[PDB]
RNA sequence: GAUGGGGAAGCUCCGUUUCAAAGGCCUGAUUUUAUGCAGGCCACCAUCGAAAGGGAAUCCGGUUAAGAUUCCGGAACCUGG
RNA sequence: GCUUGUGACGGCCCGUGAAAAUCCACAGGAAGGAAUAGUUUUCAUGCCAGGUCGUACUGAUAACCGCAGCAGGUCUCCAAG
RNA sequence: UCUAAGGGUCGGUACGAUCAACUUAGAACUGGUACGGACAAGGGGAAUCUGACUGUCUAAUUAAAACAUAGCAUUGCGAUGGUCAGAAAGUGAUGUUGACGCAAU
RNA sequence: UUUACUUAUUCAAUGAAGCGGAGCUGGAAUUCAUUUUCCACGUUCUAGCAUUCAAGGUCCCAUUCGGGGCUGAUCCGGGUU
């Protein structure tokens, strides 16, 4: 047969990310002596839009503690954050929207975003528009914070990991229909080459396992095992359930 | 004189895309094109550009909000519970 | 009440002297043909004395502490009054409405204000007035 | 005059004279 | 490419120790509302630019040529 | 700008050819008021602990 | 409350509206009490406090934005600061404000 | 696409600020002589990549069998010193 | 009126629509400096120099690619009544 | 061949003058009843099957009901990860990404 | 089968900047001979400002124009975290 479409994405030739107009990597301030022993004040100079990102960015400038210069950071804007607002980042910062605090020094039920997985990686969770995590309980001895991830999974991470108070701005974006392929064309025009998508059932047997036949049908079970091979993982991979669920979701 | 009965702003789409899809877009396009009050200067000059960014016409204050509304109802109750937990620290 | 008098120190916020501290000498509360607005005659600091330490000795101490004054009529809306004060009767008469209008008497007026500001920078008098405003 | 209210220049002058007549004739009775 | 208005400073241009040539241009122009007059142009060729003097009075023209230094190559017309 | 003289590129003021003469007035009032409040901030604190 | 005390000074006393004229009245020392809206910018709010401190003028902080401060003084426009020069039948200058 | 490195029997591959001891800049001291040594700085860390992107500065008249915003005449401007 | 430049605005986006070399300004006050005379080449004027390669012509129903002096194909500017 | 209406500039409780636009409407008269006179320039209606539509492809026999599409739904994955690439690698794509996301249908 | 460990190995960060231990100062805190214990230990109305091996204090040079220690800024260990 022929190398199928999902196998060619790993080569990275035309499937790379379109990064010309992006404003830079959105990261928290580097964890230094000031943040783990006090706080540092930053000024939101301007809120700018990032190409290919649903959420807006915030350019916060800090003073370098060891050299006389200005250090401009690229934060992800939370709702309520405005230009000129003072942003306090550190262990002793107050509990206000836009501030950056370690999760060990926030109360239970706090809503935070741009959360570090490991302390010092500068933000890994609750990062897309309209997303947040909930601080469900603490653990002083064997210091770990239990959080509620946006997918609903419960995770245990260190209490020294930092996070931005509030919810990521730009929520409710996916609540509006695009109404046409043209608006969907410009959306993927700035992210990567993954649109439009041809169905594998309408392909040839060389191009997809679902291709071929006198009728457009898959032919075999679309549930693909986890231990399968590249070129076989087409369709539902390691699916523990299929079909439309009768009932509700959001497990308590 | 009122020119359309129910399509309103979505009259530019003609007869395409269905009535129900056009109806929910109408609710969000009205929100994203309307003006809002500036909490800092008190003027009705807040307008949307580059969704998630809300700029006051005068007053140069730019506030990060929702995609189609200046304040998301989810963020409204978050701003309250973040506020509520804050009085338990000092008092 | 009336707090714009001959004693109070004011800060100019508009025009070639913004951010520089002045002292009001002759406040004209209301009315003048050449100035239809409330104004006051002030004397200020154009070039503040430089930071001097004990390592500098006897030749540049007299150089780093050279004060260049100026006299100017300033609108009340262009002044930022302070709660500080500065003794003014030392040079109250050398500056007036007639020191302008044939400016040849301005340089004679500035010399008296200069030497009065030199001797009050001496002996630690009004140390806030001779400190340059950083902005 | 922004909506229409006046089909040309002459209709506006006539409406000015008539409205000024309606302004001074009510002053005589006050 | 530069016009000169004052007569006294124009003589200093002719003795700048770098100018060597000068031209006198005679033009026939009409008055604002009357008879035509004799307008003359005195042009000094400097090292970097050309200085011109437009004299609209014929009486000033004849006594200004007398004031030109003899060490200048004056080109009539 | 390198060819033209100095007076065409600046005005006779602090932050002359850099700011619009209105943000200059704002940042002088702000400089004076914050520093004035800063020394009021310390005279309040000076006897706050001493009067415990 | 404060609102009906503000209604008396409009029709029985002399007052001043706006920022520029409030400072002019406060430099002249003709103001007895200034009222500042809640949404007034802090840089302007802190300047009025410093100006009133120099003239020994009481400062009252209105519990509302400039949109309703003008409503209190009976004006359809928004007023950021209200200056009281001479009170009439009101007792605002003798109340806790 | 080199270097430092890491792969590969090897032709060579990965990688581009990368697990590196990765440099020259204003000078001032010298009056033996040429540029030793004295402080302070700056850490960007090869290079290639557009005759339609970015970009220091020229115009008019005349002229050849065939050349010119390039030659001639006149009048300018920029850069470096 | 046509072509074009430009200004102030308005509409559109789950699309908000390059980078760098380079030049300037400001903050800063290091250093350097006058009165029997010293300090300016971002003011005016004066002096010198500006190298290397390309530059003709066609650009198409005959100069390009199609076996060719082929009704095919091949980017763009100027636009009278 | 005429008529009416639509403007500009100097003097504006005695408003007449003067210069400059093709626009529309109306009325007679006239002809071998012709007149968007050449040029230019929609056939229309009543239904069925089918795909929603704009769009896309078999360059050189198939332009379609085929593909794409918005919408809808399912699945995998919280980074010591999901999917994929590489002979190997202190190697890479998504990823200047983080579940309103990416990946597979 | 669990658990513990300095380092081997692995992952991440940072122009390897403040780690670990002890000691000061205060207080919460309670004394049953005295501290048998625990946290703090310069910045939160405001789109200003923060750099010249730091001013000050104190001690040296050979007074001359300036140069150098301690402190300001606790000490100890070189395990970058
Ligand atoms: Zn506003």
């Amino acid at each position: 047969g022929r190398v199928i479409r999902n196998q060619r994405k790993g080569a990275g030739s035309i499937f790379t990310s379109h990064t010309r107009l992006r404003q830079g990597a959105a990261k928290l301030r580097t964890l230094d002596y000031a943040e783990r022993h006090g706080y540092i004040r930053g000024i939101v100079k301007q809120i700018v839009h990032d190409s290919g990102r649903g959420a807006p960015l915030a350019k916060v400038v800090f003073r370098d503690p060891y050299k006389y210069r200005l250090r401009e950071e690229i934060f992800i804007a939370n709702e309520g954050v405005h230009t000129g607002q003072f942003i306090y980042a550190g262990k002793k910062a107050s509990l206000n929207v836009g501030n950056v605090l370690p999760l060990g020094s926030v109360p239970e039920g706090t809503i935070v975003s741009n959360v570090e997985e490991k302390p010092g990686d500068r933000g890994a969770l609750a990062r897309a528009s309209g997303n947040y995590v909930i601080i469900i309980g603490h653990n002083p001895d064997e210091n770990k914070t239990r959080v509620r991830l946006p997918s609903g999974a419960k995770k245990v991470i260190s209490s020294d990991a930092r996070g931005v108070i509030g919810v990521i701005a730009g929520g409710g974006r996916v609540d509006k229909p695009l109404l046409k392929a043209g608006r969907a064309f410009h959306k993927y025009r700035l992210k990567r080459n993954s649109w439009p998508k041809t169905r594998g059932v309408a392909m040839n047997p060389v191009d997809h396992p679902h291709g071929g036949g006198n009728h457009q049908h898959i032919g075999k079970a679309s549930t693909i095992s986890r231990g399968a091979v590249s070129g076989q993982k087409a369709g539902l991979i390691a699916a523990r359930r299929t079909g439309l669920l009768r009932g509700s979701q959001k497990t308590q | 004189a009122k020119r359309t009965k129910k399509v309103g702003i979505t009259g530019k789409y003609g007869v395409r895309y269905g009535s129900s899809l056009r109806r929910q877009v109408k609710k969000l396009e009205i929100q994203q094109h309307a003006r809002y009050d500036c909490s800092f200067c008190g003027k009705k000059t807040v307008k949307r550009g580059a969704a998630g960014i809300w700029t006051c016409s005068c007053c140069k204050k730019t506030v990060a909000g929702g995609a189609y509304t200046v304040s998301t109802a989810a963020a409204a109750t978050v701003r309250s519970t973040i506020r509520r937990l804050r009085e338990m620290v000092e008092a | 009440a009336k707090f714009l008098k001959a004693g109070k120190v004011a800060v100019v916020v508009r025009g070639r002297y913004a951010g520089k501290k002045v002292v009001i000498v002759k406040p004209h509360d209301e009315g003048s043909k050449s100035h239809p607005f409330g104004h006051a005659l002030v004397a200020g600091i154009e070039r503040y004395p430089l930071k001097v330490t004990k390592k500098h000795g006897a030749k540049k101490v007299a150089k780093r502490t050279k004060i260049k004054p100026f006299i100017k009529v300033v609108n009340y809306n262009h002044l930022l009054p302070t709660r500080y004060t500065l003794d003014v009767e030392a040079f109250k008469s050398v500056v007036s409405t007639e020191t302008f209008e044939q400016p040849s008497q301005r340089e004679e007026a500035k010399k008296v204000v200069k030497k009065a500001f030199e001797e009050r920078h001496q002996a630690g008098k009004n140390q806030w007035f001779f400190s340059k405003l950083r902005f | 005059s922004k909506g229409n209210a006046f089909k040309h220049k002459r209709a506006l002058v006539e409406h000015i004279i008539q409205a000024k007549a309606d302004a001074q004739r009510e002053k005589a009775l006050n | 490419a530069r016009e000169i208005t004052d007569i006294k400073q124009f003589l200093e241009l002719t003795r700048r120790a770098d100018v060597k040539t000068a031209t006198v241009k005679i033009n026939k122009k009409l008055n604002k509302a009357g008879k035509p007059f004799r307008q003359t142009k005195f042009k000094v060729r400097g090292s970097s630019s050309l200085y011109t003097l437009v004299i609209n009075d014929a009486g000033k023209a004849k006594k200004l040529i007398q004031s030109l230094p003899p060490t200048l190559k004056v080109n009539r017309l | 700008y390198a060819t033209v003289s100095k007076t065409h590129k600046t005005v006779s003021r602090a932050y002359g050819g850099s700011r619009c003469a209105n943000c200059v007035k704002e940042r002088i009032i702000r400089a004076f008021l914050i520093e004035e409040q800063k020394i009021v901030k310390k005279v309040v604190k000076e006897q706050t602990e001493a009067a415990k | 409350s404060i609102n009906q005390k503000l209604a008396l000074v409009i029709k029985s006393g002399k007052y001043t509206l706006g920022y520029k004229s409030t400072v002019k009245s406060l430099r002249q020392g003709k103001s007895k009490l200034i009222i500042i809206a809640a949404n007034t910018p802090v840089l302007r709010k802190s300047e009025l406090e410093y100006y009133a401190m120099l003239s020994k003028t009481k400062v009252y902080y209105f519990q509302g934005g400039n949109n309703e401060l003008g409503t209190a003084v009976g004006k359809l426009f928004r007023v950021g600061v209200v200056s009281i020069l001479e009170a009439g039948d009101s007792d605002i200058l003798t109340t806790l404000a």
